[PDB]
């Protein structure tokens, strides 16, 4: 996952 | 029951995953049957392996792709539609899946074939993307323990198995802890200061827990720890005792009893260090850096540079809050605490800039935000995005689905968007995930490429009653951020599946396009295109836009230091810290905080227990990746500033170059080289500092  | 195993939705060929027909009951049979098939395929690959694309890379991608897509869809459902039955099913099969991943990654016939390609006399003629692919496969095999003799190998595999189990546990505990807290307030007085929007949410929450007479105006209210509920309390509750309680509850999530993540963290760090030693490194950070642009030294240097640039501003921010609270006659101004910060920051922001978040909300409705975002994407990148709901199965009635078309009207990609907080079943925060990659190998017979598909997930304030979701500016930025990730996945021009999209991009570069997109929230044409009253249709007044613009750098020093604290504690925990000694993770937290916070954390601070980025995410010894990439994103944005943001011709020309470099090249070229191809020179931290008023 490319989170924030 | 009553259906064949062969009919299991997880085992079918599908264009879009069967998100509407898969549940816990499919997982054990589906995953176990799939793994048997992939085992046989791996055997066939190993038996026929040659150092060529058709005999190595293509059959490998077919194996990797199937597992990634199917496990990906299950893990996505776990993240957005958690159930006890789904948890149990994933737990039951996860070791078998991990065992297969280790078997595949540790394949000596595959590794030896890749080395033969690397050692070919005409290596220099192989395409850059394919060179990147080969180099990545070789490096990854060593990092998954292929060079270890059989005894050390066994130890390595046991470590990998346990880490996978612990990370899943960590995230379940966080969800459960956020879910558990409920504050029922009967007395209208205790909720003084909470705006209509928050009252409306807390009442809507009260209805769902039995209180059917509950209204926003009068009826009872339920306070929860998910962001859309938690933040308004910390921003607006005049009752200081309520702020302290809610703050302390948030800060201690998953830190005691059944849901305690403390021992889980301790074990994770122990295992990570054991893994590092097995691989011949000094600590886990060195392992992490093997696949990153940075080194431990260079990451620490950047953090210290940004910290030094942020410190004085952060101290002044603290003094500003004290001064303001004191000038309001606030008794706590003599002893400001962590549960006063957000409240007084908001009061200061309102007074200083004359902007009230509640009054802005009607101008930021999700449908208009999406329209504006798509308009921007058309201007910058030449793509047309339209609703395609019905084309792909979805897991919830709130999930949107879109088709992305090029200028000729040809579909080039798709994405799902699951926008609203749903804390009963859905992980917090916001993220992007791959659904399927752009891939020549995985194309249908007749067509040249399988088109890429992405997930965007946010957790913004849910719709109230019949109205659309009305957003804060931060929620708008969050949508732009995840859309940036989705764009890099979707607009990739690589058809080499294993390096397409965001794959094989060094982790400290993946937050480039996402953070890049956030800058456009302040671009006048973009903001004005979005900011239309949801009922009235009127554009946000010019004078209000100017106030929003003025407030951009408010508390930039404090926001910066907070991020640096997270990045520094991550690095410290994976470098100097050794598990098992008298020093705890909270002692590390306290020590690191001395230089990265203006006041110490509470002794009861347990934020680490919910730091899923580093314990149940891709950012272990890597949280600094945000700031590393933000140097890149700010500098990339400065190319538009240089070109002329008031010149639509310049904006489109620059946008096209960005589209054809950062968004196009995936991991098929080193990220620094991609950046230089766009920027014209190596990166500078000056734009980042300038944008935030920290020069
Ligand atoms: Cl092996
Ligand atoms: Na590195
Ligand atoms: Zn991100």
């Amino acid at each position: 996952a490319a989170a924030a | 029951s009553d259906e064949t195993l062969s009919s299991n939705p997880l085992l079918q060929d599908f264009d879009f995953p069967p998100f509407d027909s898969v549940d816990a009951s499919h997982v054990r049979p589906g995953i176990r049957a799939l793994l048997q098939h992939l085992e046989a395929e791996l055997e066939e690959l190993e038996k026929s392996v040659e150092p060529t694309w058709p005999k190595l890379v293509e059959p490998l991608e077919k194996i990797v792709d199937r597992l990634t897509v199917v496990w990906g869809m299950i893990n996505h459902l776990k993240a957005v539609k958690d159930t006890p039955e789904l948890r149990a099913a994933i737990e039951d099969v996860q070791p078998e899946k991990v065992k297969f991943q280790l078997r595949l990654g540790q394949s000596k016939p595959i590794y030896n074939a890749f080395k033969a390609i690397r050692e070919s006399p005409d290596w220099s003629s192989l395409s850059e993307a394919r060179q990147r692919l080969v180099e990545a496969q070789i490096k990854e095999a060593v990092l998954i323990g292929i060079a270890l003799d059989d005894e050390k190998r066994e130890e390595f595999n046991k470590i990998e198995q346990e880490l996978e189990k612990l990370s899943h546990k960590f995230s379940e505990n966080v969800l459960d802890a956020t879910k558990k807290f409920e504050k029922l307030i009967t007395d209208k007085k205790e909720i003084e200061g909470l705006p209509p929007s928050a009252l409306g949410l807390f009442a809507q929450a009260a209805v769902s827990k039995g209180h059917e007479n509950a209204t926003a105006e009068n009826g009872p209210w339920i306070i929860t720890l998910d962001a859309p509920s938690y933040l308004p309390v910390m921003q607006h509750a005049k009752n200081r005792a309520l702020r302290e309680e809610v703050y302390r509850a948030y800060l201690s999530r998953a830190s005691s009893g059944d849901l305690d993540n403390t021992a889980i963290i301790d074990q994770i760090l122990k295992l990570r260090l054991e893994k590092a030693k097995l691989l011949g490194y000094n600590n886990y950070a060195e392992v992490s850096m093997a696949m990153k642009m940075a080194t431990v030294e260079k990451a620490a240097e950047l953090l210290e540079k940004l910290r030094s640039a942020s410190w004085d501003a952060a101290v002044q921010d603290m003094e500003d809050l004290k001064s303001f609270a004191k000038n309001q006659g606030a008794a706590e101004s003599d002893s400001m605490t962590h549960w006063d910060t957000t409240f007084w920051s908001e009061r200061l922001r309102e007074s200083k800039y004359d902007i009230n978040e509640e009054e802005l909300r009607p101008y930021f409705s999700l449908p208009k935000v999406m329209d504006g975002l798509f308009s921007l994407a058309k201007t910058l990148f030449g793509i047309d995005i339209e609703p395609a709901d019905g084309l792909a199965p979805v897991w919830n009635n709130d999930v949107r689905f879109y088709r992305v078309k090029d200028s000729s009207g040809n579909p080039i990609a798709y994405f799902y968007f699951d926008p609203y907080s749903r804390p009963s079943e859905k992980r917090g925060g916001a993220w992007m995930d791959e659904v399927v990659s752009r891939s020549r190998v995985m194309a249908q017979k007749g067509s040249s490429v399988r088109l890429p598909v992405a997930h965007m997930v946010c957790n913004q304030t849910p719709p109230v009653g019949d109205k659309p979701s009305l957003m804060t500016f931060r929620e708008v930025e969050t949508v732009f951020h995840q859309f940036g990730h989705a764009l890099q996945h979707m607009l990739t021009k690589q058809d080499e599946g294993l390096v397409a999209g965001i794959r094989n991009i060094e982790w400290d570069a993946v937050e480039l396009p996402s953070q890049f997109m956030e800058n456009w929230c302040y671009h006048r044409d973009t903001l004005m295109s979005i900011a239309k009253h949801y009922e009235t249709g009127e554009t946000l007044p010019e004078e209000v836009y100017k106030k929003l613009l003025a407030a951009r750098t408010f508390r930039a020093g404090s926001f910066s230091l907070r991020q640096l604290k997270f990045a520094s504690v991550d690095l410290e925990l994976h470098t100097k810290y050794v598990p098992g000694g008298p020093e705890s993770i909270y002692d590390v937290d306290q020590r690191v905080s001395v230089k990265t916070q203006v006041i110490p954390p509470l002794p009861e601070d347990r934020f680490l227990c919910s730091f899923s980025h580093i314990f149940a995410g891709g950012y272990a010894a890597g949280y600094y990746s945000y700031k590393w990439a933000e140097v890149l994103s700010a500098d990339a944005f400065s190319a538009f500033e240089d070109a002329g943001l008031d010149d639509i011709k310049a904006v489109k020309e620059t946008g096209q170059r960005f589209r054809n470099t950062i968004l196009a090249l995936g991991g098929g070229k080193a990220p620094l080289k991609v950046f230089v191809e766009f920027r014209g020179r190596e990166p500078s931290p000056e734009p980042l500092l300038r944008h935030n008023g920290l020069l």
